């Protein structure tokens, strides 16, 4: 429950199944603040990166104090 | 201020003014001189 | 994405000694006396003055700003009277002996004796507001505090002023600021509503727990640490609750199970204090923050991510609605007036929400101990919320008659929605007539089967039962709730679904509500009269366009008396005189509803407790068998009750009384405006002329009597006026009497 | 610093216009050491406010009072502090400091022009460029003497004005006459994590200050001859990169020094000597826990000394990747 490879672990697995799930399914990506490159994932930019690194983390808060108590 | 003494002369803010006034001056009569049925 | 213009209006006095000036017809001269009524019905017609959809916004901006400095200016006079003339910190330290009062009258003509004991020594008028509750509940000790939050209030009020100046003379907003509709209500859900929700749960974890832990405990008033002192030394804090020595480190490492003791889902009532759990509270607050900011990025603005709502209401379109939703982004965000409809709607049934959720779950400290608290809390925000609701109906028909343009909705939801108006209309009267004979002719039903002396035939519980089964199922659910489908919760939502009886200083804060057959036949009561005000609106709303009897309608605009007396007769068929009736039916509808709370709350909730146990009410149980029937309504309730009211003279609910016949004058004065029309006191006013003209004192401004709208308004808004202040009176005064 | 004359720079990267002005290149460096001297005399009084004299130094977080009481400013007998003024007078004199350089950062940026080549009289010679070499050894050369001067600024502060603090004895130490042999110096680099010697902290700061002294004069008067330009650089960022990688490794053997070592950062205001673990990353890990999840000064020192270094070493990858001939290079 507290800091651990384990917790870490399922939390950078879901995150990036939220960023190929931002690569996926969001209709327009690119036209915010334009990130420095194309190196992390996709074309995304600032506030599209910051979007899908934000539900990376709300979908790591769910799994994890879903698993915390089960 | 050629229009706040126009504003401050119409009919709602004049009568409430005089209202006022008026209850004013029955307040006070109330107070120093209480419970005055007849003469 | 911010557009200013700058100066649009000069400052200048010299408009204001010029009244009228905003409306082309009143600006001419005041050569009748009705322009005077005019000239209060048409200053916030804003929509009537100007006709660019930029000007009005912009006004209603700064009026807006106008009224939060009313608002502010309130609360501060609130606050004050709370620091300097009551008895908070005497309060404070005796909650359950004596009574809140802050109020003093000045002794002039005899009005002394509404100064009563209150108990400590202190004379006032006993406030029946409960705003000393939530003081407690927030966290203030002494006056100081209460007079500093006067003060910052007003400073924020003239702050609001100034905003409002500065946002209409100096750098006003343009069309596209306003028309920002996704940015808005993103701003609005994230960082107004789950901001301050934020805000105030970090005040509940650090002000209002520890505060009322302490004071649950037992400490005296000048014995409590302040507030800061628990900021400034986490010692204080750590030794109440064993998680702050924790630190913020938890939280961020989603270890928040090391914080359940003092973020609880308790749920019930405190049994101390009588009054909702603050840890309960303080977690319910951080968790409507945590899902208000969530929510509060779903609007697209500026980073190409979220949701723009127009392709929203695009993609929903079925078979039986035809091209869905398609248009309604443009009337929402071109028209102030169906806006002003859907938030008049939601507001006035959020009130009512507040007002059916602040009765069962009671969320301040000796709050449901208080009577006369509850009973006016409840009240007071179901007539706000009704009134809203009406006020929901007539923005509805403004929105038809001079904001809606058929020409940009075609085969839409409202386009639908008005091509069969009839199918709608003639299946809600039918309802209301159904539920008409089903809700009132039981009543009379078992009125004449108690009259005629056969018991045996009413619709009591020993009678022919009308068992309402489903609330009595949807109750066992929830006394079942914790522990199988809400397994973290240890007491229910509310111990007015079933449990046990909660008291606190020898009365009764809630006990399970049990409901016979008489809450089902007063429930289809309220469903009635819920569907005939909603009736009225709606066909105010739907046929303010056209009809069958007069399909000219829309060009005689909004705010019409009449017609003609052709085709038999059309007076009061605009869609302003169907606000006009549905203003009594929501005085009625609320009347009975208010009047079902405050029976069946103090004959079956209220009343003493004694150690044994048993529960003795305030009226002794009468709504089991004596709430069926109108004579009892009106012997067991309207006149029994009324007895507080009628003997207290002399005392301090001496005021009640004659606010009791002060009521009763004002509803018998409105039947003079509703009953009579213009042309008698026309035809009567013009021989006072002749007797001014008689002696050289007629004056030149034309005096004529009222419009037939302003004769219908002057009519409704006495009686509403009257109706309100007699069941205030009498409510203030009953449950002031039985403590 | 690459591609054409004058490049578009945004808000976000605008730092980079007045690197080649050289007249508020001074404005800013002054207003960089008066926020460092703001924050070495309001942070200093805002300890004293959280001062507790009963407590022991390491467990409430006290930084900058036992960087004090290390000189023996104002530290009594048995490790606690007799007096707060004189830890009050330093502070003082380096929020004065801190107004004085913060009076200066503005005249090089409003009445002082944007260079230094339109003045006429002394403020002619001191124009500089990213390409002269004798232009930067007369910058580098007066400075290499401050840097020797603070050696001999803490001998006359250990020899005649004042004591040291301890844990071999634990009292303030006024001590004399120091080591004389530089033999044992070319010895101290492989135990110089335990020192274990206070006559030598000083007398190695003699030592090492009249070599600072060696490289004042002779940065001065001889200019670099070619031996150094044909095997480095010499443009705007290039300079940064040979003293953001020195500064690095400053922040990153004094890191090491914190947790490790006993006499010049004492125990009893620090806290015990840590030791060096690493998980994902290398962090000096408490050795004793504290009752809530607090970590002492010496914990918190050695910490974002390394974090910040780090990032301080990443950071002059930065610049000498573009200070070489090296672009953004997105391909592929
Ligand atoms: C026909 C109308 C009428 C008349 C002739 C009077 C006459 C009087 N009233 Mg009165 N009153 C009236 C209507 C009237 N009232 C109404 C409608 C109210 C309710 C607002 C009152 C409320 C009132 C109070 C509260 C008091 C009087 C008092 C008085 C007496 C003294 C007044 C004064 O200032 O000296 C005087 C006999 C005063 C008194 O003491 O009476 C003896 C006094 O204290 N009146
Ligand atoms: C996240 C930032 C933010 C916040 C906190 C608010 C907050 C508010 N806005 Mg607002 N607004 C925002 C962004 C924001 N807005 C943006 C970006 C736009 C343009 C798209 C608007 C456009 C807008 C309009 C058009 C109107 C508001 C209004 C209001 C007030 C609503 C009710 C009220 O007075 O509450 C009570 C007051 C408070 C809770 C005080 C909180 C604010 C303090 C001073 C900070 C409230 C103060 C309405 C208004 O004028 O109300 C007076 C209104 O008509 N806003
Ligand atoms: C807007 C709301 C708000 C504000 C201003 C604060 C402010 C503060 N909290 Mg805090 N807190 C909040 C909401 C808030 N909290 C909520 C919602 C929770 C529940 C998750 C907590 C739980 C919490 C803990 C557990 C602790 C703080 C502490 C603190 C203080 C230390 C400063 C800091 O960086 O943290 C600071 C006064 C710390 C403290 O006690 O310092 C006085 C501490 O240990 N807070
Ligand atoms: C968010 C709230 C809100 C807002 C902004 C508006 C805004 C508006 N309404 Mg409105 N309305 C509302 C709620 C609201 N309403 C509600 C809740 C109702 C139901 C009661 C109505 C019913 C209503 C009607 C029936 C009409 C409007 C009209 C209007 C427009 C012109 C206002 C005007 O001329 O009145 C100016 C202000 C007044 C005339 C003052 C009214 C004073 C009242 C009647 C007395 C108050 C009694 C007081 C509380 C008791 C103490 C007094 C005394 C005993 C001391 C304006 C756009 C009119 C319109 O659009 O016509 C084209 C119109 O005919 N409204
Ligand atoms: C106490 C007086 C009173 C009564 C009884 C009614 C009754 C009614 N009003 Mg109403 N109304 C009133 C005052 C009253 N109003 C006032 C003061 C206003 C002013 C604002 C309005 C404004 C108003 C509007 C605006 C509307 C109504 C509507 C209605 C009808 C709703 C349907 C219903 O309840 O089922 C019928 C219920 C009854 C008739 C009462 C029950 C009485 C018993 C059960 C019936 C008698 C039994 C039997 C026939 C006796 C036989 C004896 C034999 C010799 C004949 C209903 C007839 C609505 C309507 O008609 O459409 C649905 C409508 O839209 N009213
Ligand atoms: C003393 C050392 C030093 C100096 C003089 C410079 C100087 C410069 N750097 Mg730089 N840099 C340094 C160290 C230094 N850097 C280090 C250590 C790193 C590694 C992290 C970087 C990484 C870096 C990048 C990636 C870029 C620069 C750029 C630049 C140039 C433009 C100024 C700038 O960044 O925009 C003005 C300054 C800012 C916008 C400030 C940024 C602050 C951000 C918004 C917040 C970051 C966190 C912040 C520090 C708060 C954290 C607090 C902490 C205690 C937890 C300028 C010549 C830019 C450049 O040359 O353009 C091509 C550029 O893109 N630098
Ligand atoms: C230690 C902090 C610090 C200091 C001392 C300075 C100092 C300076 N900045 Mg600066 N800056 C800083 C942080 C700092 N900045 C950060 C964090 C950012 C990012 C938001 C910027 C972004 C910035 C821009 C965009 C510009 C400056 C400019 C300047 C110069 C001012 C010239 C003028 O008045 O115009 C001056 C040397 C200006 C400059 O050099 O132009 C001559 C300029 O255009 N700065
Ligand atoms: C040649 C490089 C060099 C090295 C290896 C050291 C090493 C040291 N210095 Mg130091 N110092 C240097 C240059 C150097 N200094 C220069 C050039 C100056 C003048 C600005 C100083 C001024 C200085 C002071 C004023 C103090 C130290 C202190 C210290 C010791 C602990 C601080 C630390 O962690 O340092 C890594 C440490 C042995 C402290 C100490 O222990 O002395 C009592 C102390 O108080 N130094
Ligand atoms: C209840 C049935 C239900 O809610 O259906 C609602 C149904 C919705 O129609 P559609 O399925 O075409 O709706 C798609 C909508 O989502 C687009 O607005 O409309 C009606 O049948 C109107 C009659 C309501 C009154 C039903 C009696
Ligand atoms: C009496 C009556 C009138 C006559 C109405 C009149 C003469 C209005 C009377 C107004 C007088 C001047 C009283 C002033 C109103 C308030 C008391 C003003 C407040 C002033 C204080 C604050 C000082 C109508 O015009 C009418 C029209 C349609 C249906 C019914 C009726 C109706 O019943
Ligand atoms: S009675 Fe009055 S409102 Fe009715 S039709 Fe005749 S004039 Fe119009």
């Amino acid at each position: 429950l507290s800091w651990s490879p384990k917790v870490a672990g399922v939390m950078i697995a879901c995150n990036i199944l939220a960023i190929a799930f931002g690569k996926l399914t969001i209709k327009q990506q690119n036209v915010g603040t334009p990130m420095p490159s194309s190196n992390f994932f996709g074309g995304f930019g600032l506030g599209a990166v910051l979007g899908t690194a934000s539900f990376g983390h709300i979908l790591g808060a769910g799994v994890i104090l879903g698993l915390a108590n089960m | 201020m050629d229009g706040l003494k126009s504003f401050l002369s119409t009919a709602p803010v004049m009568i409430m003014a005089l209202l006022t006034f008026t209850a004013g001056i029955l307040i006070e009569f109330n107070r120093f001189y209480p419970d005055l049925l007849f003469h | 994405k911010v557009s200013v213009d700058n100066n649009p209006v000069p400052t200048s006095f010299e408009k204001w000694g010029k009244p009228g000036h905003f409306d082309r017809t009143l600006a001419r001269g005041p050569k009748t006396t009705t322009w005077i009524w005019n000239l209060h019905a048409n200053a916030h017609d804003f929509d009537s003055q100007t006709s660019d959809l930029e000007d009005v916004s912009r006004k209603i901006f700064s009026a807006h700003f106008g009224h939060l400095a009313v608002v502010f200016v309130w609360l501060s006079g609130m606050y004050f009277h709370g620091a300097k003339f009551s008895n908070y910190e005497g309060w404070l330290a005796d909650p359950t002996h004596i009574k809140p009062s802050a109020q003093v009258v000045w002794p002039i003509v005899g009005q002394g004796i509404l100064n009563g004991d209150v108990g400590g020594g202190f004379h006032g008028i006993q406030i029946t507001s409960g705003l000393f509750y939530l003081w407690r509940a927030s966290g203030f000790t002494d006056s100081y505090q209460l007079y500093c939050t006067a003060i910052g209030g007003l400073v924020m009020a003239a702050l609001m002023l100034f905003a409002g100046w500065f946002h209409y003379h100096v750098k006003a907003p343009k069309l596209e600021w306003f028309q920002n509709v996704e940015s808005m209500m993103n701003h609005h859900l994230a960082g107004l509503l789950g901001l301050g929700s934020l805000g105030w749960a970090g005040h509940q974890i650090h002000v209002s727990m520890p505060i009322n832990k302490l004071l649950d405990a037992g400490v005296a008033p000048k014995d409590i640490p302040l507030p800061h002192e628990f900021i400034l030394e986490p010692s204080k804090m750590a030794e109440l609750y064993p998680s702050f020595a924790q630190g913020l480190t938890p939280f961020f490492t989603l270890n928040w199970g090391v914080y359940s003791d003092f973020l609880t889902f308790k749920g019930g009532l405190n049994p101390v204090t009588g009054g909702l759990w603050l840890s309960d509270t303080a977690h319910h607050h951080l968790a409507i923050a945590v899902l208000f900011i969530i929510a509060g990025h779903m609007y697209r603005t500026n980073w190409g991510i979220g949701h723009s709502m127009k392709e929203i209401l695009e993609a929903h379109k079925g078979p039986f609605t035809g091209e869905g939703h398609k248009g309604l982004y443009e009337i929402l965000t071109t028209s102030w007036h169906a806006q002003l409809a859907i938030n008049l709607a939601l507001l006035g049934s959020l009130t009512i929400i507040v007002a059916q959720h602040m009765y069962a779950m009671p969320p301040y400290p000796y709050q449901a101990i208080d009577y006369a608290t509850q009973l006016s809390l409840f009240t007071h925000h179901m007539w706000i919320g009704g009134f809203l609701i009406v006020g929901a109906g007539a923005h509805g028909a403004i929105f038809m008659v001079r904001d809606y343009d058929p020409a940009k909705n075609v085969n839409n939801l409202l386009d639908r929605m008005l091509r069969h108006r009839d199918a709608i209309i003639s299946h809600l009267n039918w309802v209301c007539i159904f539920l008409g004979f089903h809700s009132f002719g039981l009543y009379i039903h078992n009125d004449t089967m108690r009259a005629l002396g056969r018991p045996q035939d009413m619709f009591s519980d020993t009678a022919i039962q009308l068992q309402p089964i489903f609330a009595q199922w949807v109750q066992h659910l929830h006394t079942l709730a914790p522990g199988a489908t809400a397994p973290n919760a240890l007491a229910t939502a509310s111990y007015a679904f079933g449990g046990e009886t909660i008291a606190v200083a020898g009365k009764v804060a809630m006990m399970p509500i049990t409901l016979g057959t008489a809450d089902f036949m007063v429930h289809h009561i309220h469903a009635f009269t819920i569907h005939v005000t909603a009736l009225i609106l709606l066909k105010g709303v739907l046929y303010a366009r056209s009809s069958r009897l007069v399909p000219d309608k829309a060009n005689l605009g909004f705010r019409f008396p009449c017609d003609g007396p052709g085709r038999g007769g059309t007076c009061q068929v605009s869609g302003w005189d169907h606000v006009f009736l549905g203003l009594f039916w929501m005085y009625n509808s609320l009347s009975v509803v208010i009047f079902h709370f405050s029976w069946k709350m103090q004959s079956d909730v209220w009343g003493t407790v004694s150690p044994d146990g048993s529960v003795t009410h305030v009226t002794l149980g009468n709504f089991a068998q004596s709430a069926i029937t109108i004579n009892g309504w009106l012997r067991d309730f309207l006149w029994a009750q009324a007895a507080n009211v009628i003997n207290s003279y002399g005392s301090a609910l001496s005021a009640y009384g004659i606010m009791f016949l002060a009521g009763h004058f004002v509803f018998a004065f409105s039947l003079m405006f509703l009953f009579s029309g213009r042309g008698y006191w026309q035809e009567l006013i013009e021989s006072i002329v002749w007797a001014h003209n008689k002696l050289n004192v007629a004056p030149a401004i034309q005096p004529r009597a009222l419009s037939i709208i302003q004769g219908r308004a002057v009519g409704v808004a006495h009686y509403l006026l009257g109706g309100i202040v007699t069941t205030w009176a009498f409510f203030l005064a009953r449950s002031l009497s039985i403590g | 610093t690459y591609g054409n004359d004058t490049v578009q720079y945004e808000w976000w990267a605008g730092n980079a216009r007045f690197a080649d002005q050289s007249g508020l290149f001074i404005a800013a460096h002054v207003a960089q050491a008066a926020l460092t001297a703001f924050w070495a005399g309001a942070f200093t009084l805002f300890e004293i406010s959280r001062f507790d004299p009963t407590q022991a130094m390491g467990d409430q977080g006290l930084i900058l009072l036992p960087h004090l009481a290390t000189l023996g400013w104002g530290v009594g007998d048995g490790g606690q502090i007799v007096d707060t003024y004189p830890y009050f007078v330093i502070g003082s004199i380096h929020l004065i400091a801190s107004a004085v350089l913060g009076a200066g950062a503005l005249f090089h940026t409003l009445r002082a022009p944007a260079d230094l080549s339109t003045l006429k009289g002394q403020g002619k010679k001191f124009h500089f460029t990213w390409e002269n070499p004798q232009q930067l050894g007369i910058i580098l050369g007066h400075h290499l003497l401050f840097l020797g001067a603070g050696a001999l600024l803490l001998a006359g502060k250990a020899m005649y004005w004042g004591g040291l603090y301890d844990a071999t004895t634990q009292t303030v130490r006024l001590v004399s006459q120091p080591t004389l042999d530089p033999l044992v110096i070319y010895g101290y680099q492989t135990h110089f994590a335990s020192i274990s010697s206070l006559e030598d902290l000083v007398g190695g700061h003699i030592f090492v200050g009249f070599l600072l002294i060696g490289g004042g004069i002779w940065h001065i008067l001889v200019p670099p001859l070619g031996w150094a330009k044909k095997v480095l650089l010499f443009s705007g960022e290039a300079i940064l990169s040979y003293s953001l990688g020195g500064i690095a490794l400053a922040g990153f053997v004094a890191a090491y020094f914190c947790a490790v070592n006993t006499l010049a950062y004492p125990p009893e205001f620090y806290g015990p000597p840590l030791a060096i673990k690493l998980g994902i990353f290398p962090y000096f890990a408490d050795t004793v826990e504290l009752p809530m999840h607090a970590h002492t000064s010496r914990a918190w020192l050695a910490n974002a000394h390394f974090f910040l270094a780090f990032f301080f070493l990443q950071g002059h990858l930065w610049h000498a990747l573009r200070a070489l001939g090296f672009d953004f290079k997105r391909v592929e």
